[PDB]
């Protein structure tokens, strides 16, 4: 509903909720010269 | 092309 | 969109079609914000250069879906509309300034593993990620070339956010500071864009600071598909966020 999203905002069921990555998205992470 | 959704929605 | 393969299931539980009552037609992408808001593009709505001028009763918002035509029983959500809000300063005449809208849903949806709201990013988030070289990500149902089709399922594409004078040059219309473009240089040997029918979608970026996926951009405007040297524009959220605080707290959430 706002701010930053919601309170759950963002974390997928079946991809953040298990700790499973999804595909490509290590391709993002790389470019924010490389991720977390 | 769609297929068809229920009336309920309509 | 073009270049893009098939989104994995439960990839985008935010993406939300945006759906003709009559004829039955897709009319654009967009992106659920909340359990009752959903963001899209205000061109998807009102675009009086082509008389378009769509009200509540003519739509329907169709959530939780990854075949485009299919109707995914158990799976998808379809849901009314209580009211439309577009920018009242929205640009048409012009280029497009501010093209951003929220509809407000007749009831709340259920939360499920392939419904979930996207977060909207707060000052900082866009400081950092908002950068160019950065990789964001654009979902849709829309076509996959200028001119021949259409997918059968939800596609993907990632691509770089780029430089605002490379964005300039690209093109004669006036860009905004309510704007940003994104795609691959032709130097880049990478393609990629969305095409007609993505528009209103979501362009997301995940952080690496809390691992939480937020809408930076909302497909917008583009002159062709994947052609060398031009790139997709994308109304800027964070820009626009107040006047979307203001209208969730003075008619719901
Ligand atoms: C869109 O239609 C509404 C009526 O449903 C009207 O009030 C509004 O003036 C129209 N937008 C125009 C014609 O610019």
């Amino acid at each position: 509903t706002f701010g930053s999203g919601e309170a759950d905002c963002g974390l997928r069921p079946l991809f953040e909720k298990k700790s499973l990555e999804d595909k490509t998205e290590r391709e993002l992470l790389e470019s924010y010269i490389d991720g977390r | 092309d769609f297929e068809e959704i229920p009336e309920e929605y309509l | 969109i073009v270049e893009g393969s098939d989104a994995e299931i439960g990839m985008s539980p935010w993406q939300v079609m945006l759906f003709r009552k009559s004829p039955q037609e897709l009319l654009c992408g967009a992106s659920l914000i909340s359990d009752r808001w959903v963001l899209t593009a205000a061109h998807c709505l009102l675009y009086p250069p082509w008389d378009k001028n769509f009200t509540e009763n003519d739509l329907l918002v169709r959530i939780g879906k990854h075949s485009r035509t299919r109707y995914e029983r158990n799976i998808e959500k379809i849901s009314m509309l209580e009211k439309i809000y577009i920018h009242p300063r929205y640009n048409w005449r012009e280029n497009l300034d501010r093209d951003i809208a929220l509809m407000k849903l007749k009831k709340p949806v259920a939360f499920s593993d392939y419904i979930h709201p996207v977060c909207l990013p707060d000052r900082e988030t866009a400081a950092s990620l908002l950068q160019a070289g950065y990789k964001g990500r654009v979902t849709g149902w829309g076509n996959l070339k200028e001119t021949w089709g259409q997918p059968s399922v939800l596609q993907v594409v990632n691509l770089p956010i780029v430089e605002r004078p490379v964005c300039k040059d690209s093109t004669r219309i006036r860009i905004t500071d309510n704007m940003f473009c994104a795609g691959y240089k032709p130097d880049e040997g990478k393609r990629g864009d969305a095409c007609e029918g993505d528009s209103g979608g979501p362009f997301v970026m995940k952080s690496p600071f809390n691992n939480r996926w937020y809408q930076m951009g909302i497909v917008s405007w583009g002159e062709g598909c994947d052609r060398d040297g031009k790139y997709g524009f994308y109304t800027h959220v964070f820009r626009l966020k107040k006047w979307i605080q203001k209208v969730i707290d003075q008619f719901g959430e």
